[PDB]
């Protein structure tokens, strides 16, 4: 019936004037705009149909072209955006809205998904779909005794669409929508179903990419624990966003940093340095750095969770990106720590994959390993230790590597050299 | 994925 009709032919149905040609049009228009591989989304646009299906949104009298045209437009606005552009200004935000109270679960729900994509689209339509009030109806829909009566496809519609409220910066959502937003999400973060807790945290991820005061608004809500339990999830795809979470968090403050560890998270470390997953690996040795950034006493919890020689594992041997974020947390871990925690790290063996590193073609890392030998270099004086160092340096052909950098493009790079050969060597 | 094409 309305399988495979051509642009023209929905064009006529959906001018005739007859509601039930229409909606046979607009179910067709669906399909076509539906399908596995290149819907033809601009053919719709250029003909001029976005503002007869926004208008069909309305049709409070006939639900299943509300239904058909709220997909077709979801579908729209699922492509570029230019495409997202077009539905939006042909006025279907508060017709989305609008049908946000629809009495028909489908229906609602269609409408949802649709807010979504415009949400999705970027911080302006995002801002857009808020100040038309968007906030309040989708919170309503979540408002049960439990959640575990909602159906399953609708929550996870839900929870993804409040992600897409969440999400973006330049400039992050208004304060007051995330206030709104944030209670809910923490009850959908507590919620047993994996997708659902999969989009709470990338949620959570997005609201702590940014200054202090926003980690804040999310670590006062109390979520760092449930946050460090997800990140022991066996599913990858609640570690991933958890795990982002936590390392926003630590990039906060000190008294921040230390909520994360009151948690429990660094137990959880030996497993995440040694993830199968690169990118695991990498943003858990990123979260690493950033807490070896903080007091004496934070890296004194690093060490006595066995994590220093974890550290010292993913510079031996990782991804480059990882390793790179290993050596910054070093460096870190050396500016701040005690001559103790210092000496610490020595034993545990960091000087030969730190020199193995100096080999790199990044001008980076290189100044970063520089930095931290001289801070070893700091605490070796303080011991009268440095020639006990200049000599493992020595042995494992860390000299020859600082003695080649001298001779090398980067201005804090020889510059570094010259001084650590001159002073030690 | 920011955006959901429904199937």
């Amino acid at each position: 019936g309305t399988v495979n009709w051509s642009v023209e032919d929905i064009v006529k149905g959906i001018n005739s004037n007859n509601l039930e040609s229409q909606l046979q049009a607009t179910q067709a228009a669906r399909k076509l705009l539906s399908r596995e591989k290149q819907p033809p989304i601009d053919n719709i646009i250029r003909a001029g149909l976005i503002p007869k299906f926004v208008s069909f949104l309305g049709k409070t009298d006939c639900s299943p072209i509300q239904f058909e045209s709220a997909w077709a437009l979801t579908n729209i606005a699922s492509g570029t955006s230019e495409q997202t552009k077009a539905v939006v200004d042909g006025g279907a935000i508060p017709a989305f809205i609008s049908l946000l109270a629809s009495p028909h679960a489908h229906i609602s729900e269609q409408a949802v998904w649709a807010l979504g994509n415009i949400a999705g689209d970027g911080s302006a339509f995002r801002d857009l779909v808020i100040k038309h009030g968007a906030i309040d109806p989708l919170l309503a829909l979540l408002a049960v005794p439990d959640l575990s009566t909602l159906a399953c496809g609708y929550l996870r519609n839900l929870t993804w669409t409040l992600s897409n409220l969440c999400r973006n910066k330049n400039p992050a959502p208004p304060l007051d929508a995330v206030e709104q937003i944030l209670p809910t999400l923490v009850r959908l973060l507590h919620h047993n179903d994996p997708e659902v807790l999969a989009d709470s945290c990338w949620a959570i991820s997005y609201l702590t990419d940014g200054p202090n005061e926003r980690i804040e608004m999310v670590v006062k809500k109390g979520v760092v624990p449930q946050l460090v339990k997800l990140l022991g999830a066996t599913e990858l795809p609640i570690v991933t966003p958890a795990l982002r979470a936590i390392g926003n968090i630590v990039t906060g403050t000190d008294e921040q940093t230390q909520k994360v560890i009151d948690a429990g998270a660094l137990a959880v470390f030996p497993s995440l340095l040694t993830n199968p997953k690169t990118n695991i690996q990498k943003e858990a040795t990123w979260t690493m750095s950033n807490i070896t950034a903080g007091r004496q006493d934070q890296i004194q919890q690093v060490v006595n969770h066995g994590l220093v020689p974890f550290l010292v594992g993913v510079l031996s041997k990782a991804d480059f990106k990882t390793q790179k974020e290993a050596a910054w947390a070093i460096t870190n871990y050396t500016s701040g720590g005690t001559v103790e925690q210092i000496v610490y790290l020595v034993h545990c063996g960091i000087i030969e994959p730190l020199m193995n590193l100096l080999s790199a073609k990044d001008t980076k890392i290189i100044q970063v390993i520089l930095d931290a030998i001289s801070n070893i270099f700091q605490a070796a004086e303080k011991l009268g230790e440095t020639e006990k160092l200049s000599i493992m340096i020595e042995e494992c052909g860390g000299l020859d590597k600082i003695e080649a950098l001298q001779r090398h493009e980067n201005e804090s790079v020889y510059k570094a050299s010259l001084n650590l050969i001159e002073k030690y060597f | 994925v920011a955006k959901k094409y429904r199937n």
